Order: structure tokens, then C-alpha cells, then sequence
């Protein structure tokens, strides 16, 4: 009963699919979508989204930034704005990035700037997290 | 008949030309179109026989980009080949030189450039080492110093 | 015939000579300025 | 309210820096080809 | 005369290999524009599925617009950069006789020369550097940011673009741009859940990087 | 004949989309690399006065051009290169250069020959 | 020679083009290449004179744009470029006219405008007082009023 | 002598770039009714309000109307500086300073 639609500015990974659950990591905590659930409209951080498809099996991407919104009539857009298979990153980029930003945190001492240096770090955090 | 047949008779052609005097630059001589038996680098030495083709490349070069330019305009131009066009206008006026006898035409001064002048000039220009100045600077000017000297002035004053 | 749009005359050899123009007396404006 | 809106920032900035440390992560076999068709050459006036 | 006609048969010839030789390139050009506009297409107007289905009628009642203007800085394109022209000018009127005050954007040279003469107190922010490389997210969250970051709190806006139909055919449409106030204080938005003013920022400005980078793909 | 083959139609194909330069930056890579052996082997053509060449350091010199051993070096240095591997050719391989003169063709050793001669020059080349 | 002998023994020449006539302009007189002698504000009066001066000078421009208009097509022109360009297009329109002689072959009733209504419509055509209609309802007409109402039997 | 090399050099930058508005109001000054000819002191001091900027702000199509009632100005009031400037040839910073305060004084009062 639910149409997904899962893109990127140069990928659509779904369109209009017909799914059974999907997790997102929107800002205010995780949720998972099935059929008819309630409308809401969120936008995501730093995580996975797992995908399952109706044979019982499961896909999983890793979205940087975007939003959702599931609709009234069952249909759920999910646009994030870098979304990469998990295979495609590695542990140790993630690791060394979020040691740097660490440093540069303790490091840094305007408000501005270190909010950038944090929005970084749970980057990455989430990254090493959701890898393994 | 009267000119094609005097051209076998003459070892230093100069062909003056009417699209060059409308520039306003003076002497109208057509530099794609002067000969010299003796522009030989055997003759001349080298660096004076590489100068004068690397002149006369240039402003090949210019006449086969003027068509581009004016299709797409200056604006679309590749970066390599906008310093072409500065470089191949800032020759243009550099050849331009003026004479005593013009003094009253021209207002300005005679000028009698030197030879090794000449080819430092035009190897100075073909370099880049100029690229900086303005191309009003290099018209009717002597060696490369009075474009210098001008370019100072034309800034001081505006 | 490499410079034949402007060695004929005409429009398109009078709209670039123009256009020559135009960006060569910005360029030396902004090359005079800077000086 | 997250603490970077207290900051100041917006959520395009927050979406850069995490979709850039996103591409940082990649392995070098597509780290370059996803830097170009994620750049950008816009340029104020 | 002889020549007369030699320097012309000249001088047209080579006006026809020129443009022969642009025409080839805009034609590579056009591919892998049709090729990435199918993914931009779907997640464009995925970004814009929501303010149908909520329908979200704007306030027709508030003074401040914004009015973007979508096109390249190169030229020679025909009759896109002065459709987009004729359409802000004519929004620009029909707003500005109801007293709205209108703020313009331009998103690309040729936009900011056509109208930068006639409209130049009504006027925001500019971009350049558009055309010559294919647009990108890179773009789009650009432009968006310093909209952001302009100190002009619009109360509705409007981009105009050329929404692309076939190789032939093209049509200048033009999609809204709503602020906070008007989706939280929308009755149809009641429906959605955890919804809060906070939500309702993140997502506005995110949907005015996906509108953004939507038309420049078109 | 072998080389001038190869030479003729690099040089027509060249003609054909050469009016694609001054926008070849923005075209297939087939076309750009019509472009480049296109004026790789122009450049090639070029020649001083009164210095005419043995057919033998022609038929050399065009073989390192339509064989591709010109495509990584830039335009302005194959005038350049052009004489130094000359030079090269006429002091060290005079063997390679007496056997193409005696045979008039390019055999198999004498392809051979010719290709390590060009790879070695063309790496240690500056 | 002989038409360029006797055009020193005229006070006013016509000179009529083939390519006037084949865009169905009649009389294929042709705007500038047509002169004559009391063409001098003392004789004709400073308006008459202003006005033909007017008309010539926006043919010359038209004229001029040719070349661009052919190759690069109508979008390339400025927005000063366009009007004259429209303007010049319904005067030479305009110029036309069905003769009382050529009725027999077009059915077209023929059409004799006095002078003073030839200066008018011509005067408001440059002034930009039609800039709205199509440029169809100048051709074959006779005063301006013709001119208007072929514009409004064509809506 | 001296104001036709300005005129001239103007004209020619002018014809380069077809300033713009300066190389307009001298063309349009060049212009010349029939059987009207100057005198060689009203045709500089006519080219002077043209060259000296003492025309870069009026209407293209009333600059013709200016010049001749300009003209009729001078012809009517200041024939001694018209005689000086023919007598002498040449032009004094006097009769300059002169005529620039005539050409300053009818453009306010134009």
C-alpha cells in the first residue's frame, strides 16, 4: 500500500516503489515507516536507511542530509542530498576524520566554528557507527 | 600587372595597406605581407629570425580567432587565447612607430629605434613580460622603455 | 581566409571590431587602476 | 532546536558539512568521482 | 564586384563552419544534460509532491516576494533568456500594482544585464559562472545559502525557469516558494505529526535548495 | 608507403574535424584525439631551408609519429624532439638507417629496431 | 551606361526593384534609391521633409540589421533593435498600394491618398502609434484609417 | 587647429566603439543644414560647447535645435569675442575663460 521514492540529486534508488518498512534517521530520533502510517515530514542526519522489500529482504544505504515526508495516501519521499551504498565507504577515512575534528574541536574556540567542527564530528561518529 | 610584375624585381618588399592605416597605426606596413631575402636566420642571427616569426604567428593567429570573436563574442573565449589576442593587439600597436616627417601629422616627436631595440621589444612582449600595461601604451612609442614610461603616465593620470 | 569577417566590412567585421573594443577598453581601465 | 541553529547556522549548512564528510569517508576508487559531480562553481555578484 | 563578392562568400563561409562547429558542441552538451535530467526529475518534483498533496494554497494577502529567475550566462540560446526576462518583468508589475514589494534574483549574467537596467532597485542578489559547467547540488546549496543569509524574510516567492519538453519545444513555468509562517500556519498541515516551527525551518530551506537546483536542471 | 599510408589518412581525418578546434576541450575523446595526432604530425611536416632529408630519416621520423610515440609529448617541444632524436638516429643507429636505405622497407627486425630506438629516446627525452 | 546617363537629365527618379516587387510590395519603388530635387524642407515644408527624412533613415537601419536578422535570426537584436526593426517592416508595408490600374488582375478596388493623409500615417507610424498591430494590416492599404480597420477584420 | 585635433581624436574613438555619448553629440554636431555656411569663429566655438563636455547632458534629438540657437545667441550679443578669436587666429585664455562662461551661462539659461 506504500509508494516510496527514495532519490539523490543524481541517483533515484527507488520510484514509486511498493515497500513494507523503512528506517531513517531524522533529527528528532529514528523511526521506522510501514503502510498508512501516520503523515509527517522530517529532515535526516547523519545514518543508515535500511529498506525492506516485500520478499523479506533488506537494503541498506547511508544518507548524509535530506528530508522525509510520509503523505496521507501512503506515499513516502525520501530525498537525501549524498546517499551511498554502505560498501562504497571504509572504516579508516571515517576513524582518522573523526580523530582531526576531535583535535580541531578542543582546538577551536569560537561559537560559530565549533558548531561546524561538532556537526563534523557526529558526521562522522555516525559514520563509524553505521560501517561496523 | 604593374605591381605583380615589379614584386620579381625587388629583394625587400613593403606593402603598405589600407585595413592598417584605418587602425590608425603608422606605418601601414602589413606585416603578413613584407618579405625580406634576407629575413634569414643565417643572416639576421636567430634570435632577431625567431622574433619576427613569432610576430608574424601571432598575429595569424589573432586574424584566425578574429572570426571566432565575432560569433561568440570576447567573452567565450578560451584564456590562452584572450593573452593571444592582448598580446597580438599590444604587437599591432607596438609596430606603429612615429616619424619626424609625420610631426606635423601626428603632432608627436620622431623616434628612431635601434635594431637590437626592436627585437628586445618585441621578444619582451612575446614573453609576457607586459602583460600588465595597458594596450595604449605601446602606440607610437619608441623602444619598449617610452611604453613603459607612457603606461606610468596614462595610470598618473587616470 | 582567417580574418575574412572583418576584412570584408560589413555587420558582422563592424559588431567585432565593436566587441574587440569594448573588452579591451574595460581590461585597460581595469589595468590602468591597478597601477 | 538543535545547538548549531543556536549558533546560527541553517540547514544547508549542516547538509554541506555532512554530505562533505560523507565524501571524505569514500574509498579513493570513487572518492574523486563523487567530488566532481558534487561541486560547485556558482559565484556571487 | 569581383572582390566585393569574394570578401563576402569568405566571410560568410566562415560564419557557417563556426556555427556548425557550436552547433555540435551544444548538441554533445544537450546529452548528458537529457541524461541526468531523468534523476533530477524525479527528485525534483519529489521535493515538491508534498506542498501538492498538503496543498498549500500561499497567503494571498502578505507584501513580500522574492522572484527567481533561472538562466546561463552564456548567449546565443535564442528565446530563453528573454522568456525568462518577459516573465519577471510581467510578475514584477502584476505584484508591485498590489503593492507587494519585490525583491529579484538573478541566476545567471545574461538574467542580471537584460534586467538590471529597468529593474535595478528591485533587486537582491546575483550569480554567475552558470552554463559552462553542467548545474550541480554544489550550486543549488550555494544560492540557497546566501538567500539565507540576505537579512530578506520573504513572504512567498516564485522561480521561473524553462521547463524542458522535447528538443523543440520548451515552456517558461514558474513554481512557489513558501516561508515558515505559511506552511505551519496552513490548516491542511495539521495532519502532519511532530511538526513543530523548528521542523517546519529545516525543511523549508531544504526545499528551497531542491526548487533551486530543480529548475537549473531544467 | 607504410608510414605515409597511416600519415595520409591521420592528416584527412584531421582536416575533417579540424575546424573543431578552438572548441575541442568540449567533444568526444575520439575527436579530441583526431585533433591532437592531427597537428602532432602537422608539426611533424615542418622543415628548414635547404636542409632536405635522407629518405630513410624520414621514413624514421614519420614512424615515430603515426605509431603514437608523439601523442604524450606536447606540441611545441616535436619540432624540438624532431632534431634531437635525428641526431640520435644518425649517431648510434646507423645500422637501423643502412638497412632501411638497402631494404627500402620497414621489416619486422627493422620494426622492432625502430620501436625499442623510439621508446628509449622518447623516455629519456626531456 | 544609358540608365546611368540619363539619371543626370531628371528632376525626380523612381527607381523600382525586382527585389521589392517579389516580397508583393507594389509599386516596387524602392525607398532608397528614389530622389528627387524638391525633396528640400523650403518646398515641401519642414514637416513633410522631416518625415521622409524619418522613413528613410529607419529603412537604412533595417537596412543595416539585414545581415545579423539573416544569419543569427531575430532573437540576437536588442530590444531597440526589435522595434526598429517592426517599425521598419510596417512602413515598408505601408509604402504599398493598390493602383486603380492593377485592379484587373488583383480585384482590388484601387486607393488614391492625398498627401497630407500620406504624411500623417507615415508621421504615426514612426511615432509609434501602431506598434500593436500586425504588420499584415499595412500591406495594400490606402490611408492609415484602412490600415486600422484591416487590423481590427483581422481580430 | 586645436579644437579640431580634440574633435578628431574623439570621432575616431568614437567610430572605434560603434565614449559613446560624446562621439553621438559630436556626429550630430558635424551635421550641417543646406546652403548654410559658418564662419570659422562660430564653427569653433560650436565645436568647443561640443568638445569641452558643454553638451553631454542634452537630448540627442534637441542638440541640433541647441546649436543654431546657440548660434543666434552668440551672433546676437558677443560679437566681440568672435571678432577677437578671428582677428587672432588662435584662441587666448581669455577668450576661452570668455566663452567658457558664455557657453556655461546660455546652457543654464537653455
Amino acid at each position: 500500500q506504500m509508494s516510496f521514492t527514495f532519490a539523490s540529486p543524481t541517483q533515484v534508488f527507488f520510484n514509486g516503489a511498493n515497500v513494507r518498512q523503512v528506517d531513517v534517521p531524522t533529527l528528532t530520533g529514528a523511526f521506522g515507516i510501514l503502510a498508512a502510517h501516520v503523515p509527517t515530514l522530517q529532515v535526516l542526519r547523519p545514518g543508515l536507511v535500511v529498506v525492506h522489500a516485500e520478499d523479506g529482504t533488506t537494503s541498506k544505504y547511508f544518507v548524509s542530509s535530506g528530508s522525509i515526508a510520509v503523505n496521507a495516501d501512503s506515499s513516502v519521499q525520501l530525498l537525501a542530498e549524498e546517499a551511498v551504498t554502505l560498501d562504497m565507504l571504509d572504516l579508516g577515512a571515517a576513524k582518522a576524520n573523526l580523530e582531526k575534528a576531535q583535535a580541531e574541536l578542543v582546538g577551536t574556540a569560537d561559537e560559530a566554528t565549533r558548531a561546524e567542527i561538532q556537526i563534523r564530528i557526529e558526521a562522522n561518529e555516525a559514520l563509524v557507527k553505521a560501517l561496523e | 600587372p604593374a605591381p605583380a610584375t615589379t614584386f620579381a624585381h625587388l629583394d625587400a618588399t613593403t606593402v603598405l595597406s589600407r585595413a592598417i592605416a584605418e587602425l590608425g597605426i603608422y606605418p601601414a606596413v602589413d606585416p603578413l605581407d613584407s618579405t625580406s631575402r634576407i629575413m634569414d636566420p643565417n643572416i639576421v642571427g636567430s634570435e632577431h629570425y625567431d622574433v619576427a616569426r613569432g610576430v608574424q604567428k601571432i598575429l595569424q593567429d589573432y586574424k584566425s580567432l578574429q572570426d571566432i570573436i565575432a560569433i561568440l563574442g570576447m567573452d567565450e573565449l578560451s584564456e590562452e587565447d584572450k593573452l593571444t589576442v592582448s598580446r597580438a593587439r599590444k604587437i599591432q600597436r607596438f609596430l606603429s612607430q612615429p616619424f619626424q616627417v609625420a610631426e606635423v601629422f601626428t603632432g608627436h616627436m620622431g623616434k628612431l629605434v635601434p635594431l637590437k631595440e626592436t627585437i628586445k621589444g618585441f621578444q619582451q612582449i612575446l614573453a609576457g613580460e607586459y602583460d600588465h600595461l595597458p594596450e595604449q601604451a605601446f602606440y607610437m612609442v619608441g623602444p619598449i622603455e617610452e611604453a613603459v614610461a607612457k603606461a606610468d603616465k596614462l595610470a598618473e593620470e587616470h | 581566409g582567417a580574418g575574412s569577417i572583418r576584412e570584408a566590412g560589413g555587420a558582422f567585421g563592424k559588431r567585432e571590431q565593436a566587441e574587440e573594443e569594448r573588452y579591451f577598453r574595460a581590461q585597460s581601465r581595469e589595468q590602468l587602476a591597478a597601477l | 532546536v538543535a545547538y548549531w541553529r543556536q549558533a546560527g547556522l541553517s540547514y544547508i549548512r549542516y547538509s554541506q558539512i555532512c554530505a562533505k564528510a560523507v565524501r571524505d569517508a569514500l574509498k579513493t576508487e570513487f572518492k574523486a568521482n563523487a567530488e566532481k559531480t558534487s561541486g560547485s562553481n556558482v559565484k556571487i555578484v | 564586384t569581383l572582390k566585393d563578392i569574394t570578401r563576402r562568400l569568405k566571410s560568410i563561409k566562415n560564419i557557417q563552419k563556426i556555427t556548425k562547429s557550436m552547433k555540435m558542441v551544444a548538441a554533445a552538451k544537450y546529452a548528458r544534460a537529457e541524461r541526468e535530467l531523468k534523476p533530477a526529475r524525479i527528485y525534483g518534483l519529489g521535493s515538491l509532491a508534498l506542498y501538492e498533496k498538503a496543498d498549500i494554497k500561499g497567503p494571498e494577502d502578505k507584501k513580500k516576494h522574492l522572484l527567481i529567475g533561472v538562466s546561463s550566462d552564456r548567449g546565443l540560446c535564442g528565446a530563453i533568456h528573454s522568456s525568462i526576462a518577459k516573465q519577471m518583468k510581467s510578475e514584477v508589475a502584476t505584484l508591485t500594482a498590489a503593492g507587494k514589494e519585490v525583491m529579484l534574483v538573478g541566476i545567471g549574467d545574461k538574467i542580471r544585464g537584460i534586467l538590471y537596467r529597468t529593474h535595478s532597485d528591485q533587486f537582491l542578489v546575483a550569480f554567475k559562472e552558470v552554463g559552462r559547467k553542467p548545474p550541480t547540488f554544489g550550486d543549488a546549496s550555494v544560492i540557497a545559502l546566501e538567500l539565507l543569509n540576505s537579512g530578506y524574510e520573504f513572504d512567498e516567492g516564485s522561480i521561473i525557469f524553462n521547463k524542458f519538453r522535447s528538443v523543440i519545444s520548451y515552456k517558461t513555468e514558474e513554481k512557489p516558494i513558501f516561508s515558515l509562517n505559511t506552511v505551519a500556519s496552513a490548516d491542511s498541515m495539521s495532519i502532519y505529526d511532530d511538526i513543530d516551527a523548528d521542523v517546519l525551518q529545516n525543511y523549508q530551506e531544504y526545499n528551497l535548495a531542491n526548487i533551486i537546483y530543480y529548475s537549473l536542471k531544467e | 608507403k607504410q608510414v605515409a599510408g597511416t600519415m595520409k589518412l591521420e592528416l584527412a581525418q584531421y582536416r575533417e574535424v579540424a575546424a573543431f578546434a578552438q572548441f575541442g576541450s568540449d567533444l568526444d575523446a575520439a575527436t579530441q584525439q583526431l585533433l591532437s595526432r592531427g597537428v602532432r604530425l602537422t608539426e611533424l611536416l615542418k622543415q628548414g631551408q635547404y636542409s632536405p632529408m635522407a629518405i630513410e630519416e624520414q621514413v624514421a621520423v614519420i614512424y615515430a609519429g603515426v605509431r603514437g610515440y608523439l601523442d604524450k609529448l606536447e606540441p611545441s617541444k616535436i619540432t624540438k624532439f624532431e632534431n634531437a632524436f635525428l641526431s640520435h638516429v644518425v649517431s648510434q643507429h646507423q645500422a637501423l638507417l643502412g638497412t632501411i636505405r638497402a631494404d627500402g622497407k620497414i621489416s619486422e627486425q627493422s620494426d622492432a629496431k625502430l620501436k625499442e630506438i623510439v621508446t628509449n629516446f622518447l623516455a629519456g627525452f626531456e
